[PDB]
């Protein structure tokens, strides 16, 4: 009955780093995607499996909204079959992806000068992600065969770095705010929907 | 696993380092460059030592990655410009020692000043003052007074010290297995390991001098005219059959002819082109000649500049409030950041100046994507040669009168357009012999070639043979002439400048013949040709991932320094200083001497 809390998603200030992107879940509710649609703000609102129209008269089952902050240069990452540092190591979307992603310029809030070094990407990884599966675990990357003994040397990297953010950096590299809806459906009756 | 890629891990992670940590120095120098103050000073400094001190950690970190397992060639040109760990390899006593040359020879530079023969309290540095002496005074006396001092008191200054830095060179660039310090710096234009692209350090020795031969005829015709003109402008102090005094060339040491113009012009009736007026009389100011010059730069497809480049660049001179060394500079601070700083006057120069910073910037854009140590020209002549190129474009008359900066009523007969040669030609064919003997001497001093006491003897020789310039008075061993260069004194790579000289122009017949332009090449104007502007940037946007052969082969299909292309740029000037200097001795002497 009530609408579906995606304002606190959008109107939120901290947004997660892309190793750490926040999950939040959203169900029981009637969701009112038409603001989403013509908000006309974000630089990207791509939708997959689904259309933008039509997914305001679709039900479905749950609704996962993911928030991190990456690159401009990397947001066309945060797509189904793409492969980079986002892609692989940090946030992995699926070839099945059945979701929008939506990324909007946030250059003002979430860079500043001399750097805003709270957003971090995983910078290493020994596999490769898979989908919608998060590696927040930090131990040092051991690039060849002698073992790290968890301390920086030869070979031994730790596995996560921070966006430099700055208010002067380019598009590319200018801060964006990423919200990955990913839309699931069950045998449980669908509470998304309207 | 392998060391492959373990390299291939440790440049990753050296990419984002080094990307955070350069942008930080670069912001700071800049912050520094528009607001000349001492907290600004230390921000520069503090910055500028932690990105030498992770350059110093990060090539030791690298050493221990042998190249001979690599068999990758973009990581191996990134190991390669990573592991060469410079001063380093030389011990901290002599490492200090050298620093200490190197600071005592730019500070002797900088601050060096000369004064008059009868007034040694007040007078004047290089610049203004001898920069104004040189480049207005038509007096041969005051001419010579000026040469001699600053040679006298720099050179002199800087010969033990340039002797010290010559030999503790040698030893920095042999414990890098290197031949010399020239062999060092020719490293730049040597290919390895490529099949068919390949390039030897003697290599670049061999084409420099056989492009400066193929070129000799047409900078001979443009000296005898030269040398012409000068005769009717000092009767008695210029020989018929010689060559051209040293102190008498425009500059203090000969490297630009420009300031010959007013005494070597074509037809002085004839009004040379300034769109000057035409653009103070439309109210033209900094944002519209950066607004035109962006739009030329569309007009090839490329891109238009990022709008952080209008926002951030410092465009034009914040009044008189706050000072800055606002030389035009394009600035690349990293991750995006594209700037011009340009005291930016309204004029036609500026205005070139604009285009030539603009392709600079936009070179810049081009190989934004490469990975960090694959952010440059493919070879150091390759970035001022794309920049002078644009500024060719849009000095054309075409440009002018497409812009609205010059009215349709101008008309083009023989004589502006041999005005506009001989004014590219004293700029540009003046600076050629200048560059490369100088590299030439400068090579073999590094190699040994040249017994120390024989410097100046020799060096002095080859202006007779290569320039054709004498020395207005004698010199002992003691003088040290060529560091009173800015380059010679402060550690810098000349042939750069040579070898830009030549790709500018093959990159001009290259991208105006597949802008189908039909005419004499001179008249090249790449603008609304989306073709050459596509052709330019194929070799932009690989940076120096791939050799600087096949980058240059990218667009002119030749894999070396090709000279035709200047021959045929300056073809109808060629052509009429054949016709000019019949009732000349074209070819000098070299035993005359004033
Ligand atoms: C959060 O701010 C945005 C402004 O873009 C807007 O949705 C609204 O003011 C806030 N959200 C809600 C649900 O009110
Ligand atoms: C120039 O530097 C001084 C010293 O840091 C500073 O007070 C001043 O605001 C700067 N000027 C500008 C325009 O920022
Ligand atoms: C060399 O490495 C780059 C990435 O570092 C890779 O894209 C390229 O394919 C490699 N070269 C070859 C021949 O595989
Ligand atoms: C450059 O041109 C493109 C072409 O559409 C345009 O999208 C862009 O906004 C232009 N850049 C600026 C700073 O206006
Ligand atoms: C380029 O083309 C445009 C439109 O065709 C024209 O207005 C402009 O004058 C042209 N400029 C040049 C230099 O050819």
């Amino acid at each position: 009955t009530n609408l579906c809390p995606f304002g606190e998603v959008f109107n939120a200030t901290r947004f997660a780093s892309v190793y750490a992107w926040n999950r939040k879940r959203i169900s029981n509710c009637v969701a009112d995607y038409s603001v989403l649609y013509n908000s006309a703000s974000f630089s990207t609102f791509k939708c997959y499996g689904v259309s933008p129209t039509k997914l305001n008269d679709l039900c479905f089952t749950n609704v996962y909204a993911d928030s991190f902050v990456i690159r401009g240069d990397e947001v066309r990452q945060i797509a189904p079959g793409q492969t980079g540092n986002i892609a692989d190591y940090n946030y992995k979307l699926p070839d099945d992806f059945t979701g929008c992603v939506i990324a909007w310029n946030s250059n003002n809030l979430d860079s500043k000068v001399g750097g805003n070094y709270n957003y971090l990407y995983r910078l290493f990884r020994k596999s490769n992600l898979k989908p919608f599966e998060r590696d927040i675990s930090t131990e040092i990357y051991q690039a060849g065969s002698t073992p790290c003994n968890g301390v920086e040397g030869f070979n031994c990297y730790f596995p996560l770095h921070s966006y430099g953010f700055q208010p002067t950096h380019g598009v590319g590299y200018q801060p964006y705010r990423v919200v990955v809806l990913s839309f699931e459906l069950l045998h449980a009756p669908a509470t998304v929907c309207g | 696993s392998t060391i492959e890629e373990q390299a291939k891990t440790f440049l990753d992670k050296f990419n984002h380092e080094a990307e955070d940590l350069f942008y930080q120095s670069s912001l700071a120098s800049w912050n520094y460059n528009t607001n000349i103050t001492e907290e600004n000073v230390q921000n520069m400094n503090n910055a500028g030592d932690k990105w030498s001190a992770f350059l110093k950690e990060q090539s030791t970190l690298a050493q221990m990655y042998p190249l001979q397992e690599i068999q990758n060639l973009t990581v191996k040109l990134q190991l390669q410009a990573l592991q060469q760990n410079g001063s380093s390899v030389l011990s901290e006593d002599k490492s200090k020692r050298l620093n200490t040359i190197l600071n005592t020879m730019s500070t002797i530079y900088s601050t060096g000043k000369v004064c008059n023969p009868d007034n040694p309290q007040e007078c004047l540095l290089l610049e203004p003052g001898l920069n104004e002496i040189m480049a207005n005074s038509l007096d041969y006396n005051e001419r010579l007074w000026a040469w001699e001092s600053w040679r006298s008191e720099v050179g002199k200054q800087l010969r033990p010290l340039y002797e010290e830095y010559v030999v503790l060179k040698n030893e920095m660039a042999r414990a890098n297995h290197y031949e010399d310090y020239g062999d060092y710096w020719r490293g730049d234009y040597e290919v390895n390991g490529v099949d068919g692209y390949d390039y030897s350090r003697g290599q670049l020795i061999e084409d420099v001098e056989h492009t400066f031969e193929e070129i000799k005829p047409l900078y001979e015709h443009l000296h005898a005219y030269v040398r012409a003109k000068l005769m009717n402008a000092y009767p008695s102090y210029i020989s018929p059959i010689g060559c051209l005094p040293a102190h008498l060339l425009g500059d203090m040491w000969g490297r630009f002819w420009t300031n010959l113009y007013s005494l070597t012009v074509p037809f002085g009736q004839k009004p040379n082109i300034d769109v000057t007026d035409a653009m103070v009389d439309q109210a033209w100011d900094a944002q519209r000649i950066f607004k035109e010059a962006e739009k030329f730069f569309v007009s090839v497809g490329l891109p238009n500049m990022t709008q952080g480049f209008w926002e951030n660049s410092m465009l034009t001179d914040p009044g008189n409030v706050q000072k800055a060394v606002c030389h035009p500079t394009a600035w690349d601070l990293g991750k995006g950041d594209f700037r011009i700083l340009m005291c930016t006057k309204v004029t036609m120069d500026d205005f070139l100046t604009a285009h030539h910073e603009m392709g600079h910037i936009q070179y810049d854009m081009a190989y934004a994507a490469q990975p960090f140590l694959l952010r440059n020209g493919a070879n150091e002549g390759f970035h001022e040669a794309v920049g002078e190129i644009m500024s060719l474009s849009a000095a054309t008359p075409k440009h002018l009168k497409s812009i609205g900066l010059l009215s349709p009523d101008f008309q083009e007969d023989n004589e502006t357009e041999i005005n506009f040669l001989l004014k590219q030609a004293l700029t540009i064919v003046g600076t050629l012999p200048f560059t490369y003997m100088l590299e030439k001497w400068r090579w073999m001093v590094f190699k040994g070639e040249i017994p120390k006491d024989q410097w100046m003897k020799k060096w002095w020789e080859m202006k007779r043979e290569i320039v054709g310039v004498v020395e207005p008075v004698p010199h002992d061993e003691t003088y040290c002439d060529p560091a009173s260069l800015f380059h010679v004194s402060n550690d810098y790579s000349f042939i750069r400048y040579y070898t830009r000289t030549l790709y500018q122009f093959q990159f001009q017949e290259a991208l105006c013949q597949a802008a189908k332009h039909e005419g004499p090449l001179h008249k090249c104007d790449i603008s609304n040709s989306t073709e050459a502007g596509q052709k330019l940037f194929n070799m932009l946007r690989l940076g120096k991932s791939e050799p600087w052969t096949l980058a240059l082969e990218n667009v002119v299909g030749a894999k070396n320094m090709n000279v035709r292309p200047l021959l045929n740029y300056f073809e109808p000037l060629f052509t009429w200083l054949k016709d000019q200097n019949k009732n000349s001795f074209v070819g000098w002497s070299t035993d005359w001497s004033p």
